[PDB]
């Protein structure tokens, strides 16, 4: 199946420079240009520019003119996208995309979008998350319903990702967005509401991940007896 | 070049009704212009391409139309799984976009509380949380009271965003408190607007 794939979110340093990848696979990776297209926080789509993996010619937005520089590997099915002296408001979601076949010679109707790749243009290092239990009691249970869940403290840069039970546990699951503390780390809680006939006889865990600190974190959350 | 105005910035309409979004194009772009839905935390998902054509995969509920500067995007019959923001695009110009929302009946929230756990009390800190689930609409007024003290700056909310099956907002409250701080005293209320949820600490 056509798939493009990107790397991990990572943090980088003002006037630093980061590369994101973007593997494609499943179909002739010379035949489709790579675009990229960038979105900070709570705004809009922004194009960047494109790429022909045939021969590497690129065409880049004056914005990002002498700035941005595009190249690729045919050998790997590999676009890269390297953005340099970063500012403070580079901080987006990185995206690259392919379009559609088309004659007319600008085939812009991306249909295939990479996962996007989140860089915060910071100067705080990479600390991995705390995880504690969020333990279902008589003050997390009202009516005939429960409620469970973990909280993921003092992580950066963002994101953490929650499953619940390996993804078999999806019905209920709230994952709130992460807040940014005072102390400028990231926090966030994941709950699930379940029923109060189940706790002490299903089993449930969640699954926490921070691939900027490539750490993972699986907590069975054990019922209070209060 | 080409700009691209997208109207509305924002629309709120109920689960099967029809959702109507436009937009206009500097120049004449021919038939050149798709629409993508984005949900949060996803990538644009291409759903309609030179403005007429449904891409392979999409349900039939959504359609484009237009020629040259004026193009509509439709969903025929709204539906809870379509809480997204979509945005039209030719060649290197994205729309604004248009974020379309449920109106949906009244819900009450169901209120949780949780006291630290002792796991992180061991690191010095305390993190005590308040669960607002399943609400409509998304205001609500959330504080804290600390032996029936009203707090001010040591909380943190947030909300998630419109659930993709019942259109109902979920919210949580964090008030976080040193070690020796939550120690020092003993009930602890969160208060919504009205209902209120509170623990003992020793209980």
């Amino acid at each position: 199946q056509v798939q493009v794939v990107q790397s991990g979110a990572e943090v980088k340093k003002p006037g630093a420079s980061v590369k994101v990848s973007c593997k494609a696979s499943g179909y002739t990776f010379t035949d489709h240009y790579i675009h990229w297209v960038r979105q900070a926080p709570g705004q809009g789509l922004e194009w960047m520019g494109w790429i022909n993996p045939y021969r590497g010619g690129t065409n880049y937005a004056q914005k990002f003119q002498g700035r941005v520089t595009m190249t690729r590997d045919t050998s790997i099915n590999t676009a890269y996208m390297e953005l340099s002296r970063l500012r403070f408001d580079d901080t987006a979601v990185y995206y690259c995309a392919r379009p559609k076949d088309c004659s007319g010679g600008s085939c812009y109707d991306f249909d295939y979008w990479g996962q996007g790749t989140l860089v915060t243009v910071s100067s705080a290092s990479t600390k991995g998350p705390s995880v504690f239990p969020l333990a279902p009691s008589s003050k997390s249970t009202s009516g005939g319903t429960a409620a469970l869940g973990c909280l993921v403290k003092d992580y950066f840069p963002e994101p953490v990702t929650v499953s619940w039970n390996s993804g078999a546990l999806t019905s209920g699951v709230h994952t709130f967005p992460a807040v940014l503390q005072s102390s400028g780390l990231y926090s966030l809680s994941s709950v699930v509401t379940v029923p109060s006939s189940s706790l002490g006889t299903q089993t449930y865990i969640c699954n926490v991940n921070h691939k900027p600190s490539n750490t993972k974190v699986d907590k069975r959350v054990e019922p209070k007896s209060c | 070049n080409i700009q691209m105005t997208q109207s509305p910035s924002s629309l709120s309409a109920s689960v099967g009704d029809r959702v109507t979004i436009t937009c206009q194009a500097s120049q004449d772009i021919s038939n050149y212009l798709n629409w993508y839905q984005q949900k949060p935390g996803k990538a644009p998902k291409l759903l309609i391409y030179d403005a007429s054509n449904l891409e392979t995969g999409v349900p039939s509920r959504f359609s484009g139309s237009g020629s040259g500067t004026h193009f509509t995007f439709t969903i025929s019959r709204l539906q809870p799984e379509d809480i997204a923001t979509y945005y039209c695009q030719v060649y290197e110009t994205f729309g604004q976009g248009t974020k379309v929302e449920i109106k949906r009946t009244v819900a009450a929230p169901s209120v949780f509380i949780f006291p630290p756990s002792d796991e992180q009390l061991k690191s010095g800190t305390a993190s005590v949380v308040c669960l607002l689930n399943n609400f409509y609409p998304r205001e609500a007024k959330v504080q804290w009271k600390v032996d029936n003290a009203l707090q001010s700056g040591n909380s943190q909310e947030s909300v998630t965003e419109q659930d993709s099956k019942d259109s109902t907002y979920s919210l949580s409250s964090t008030l976080t408190l040193s070690k020796a701080d939550y120690e020092k005293h003993k009930v602890y209320a969160c208060e919504v607007t009205s209902v209120t949820k509170s623990f003992n600490r020793g209980e």
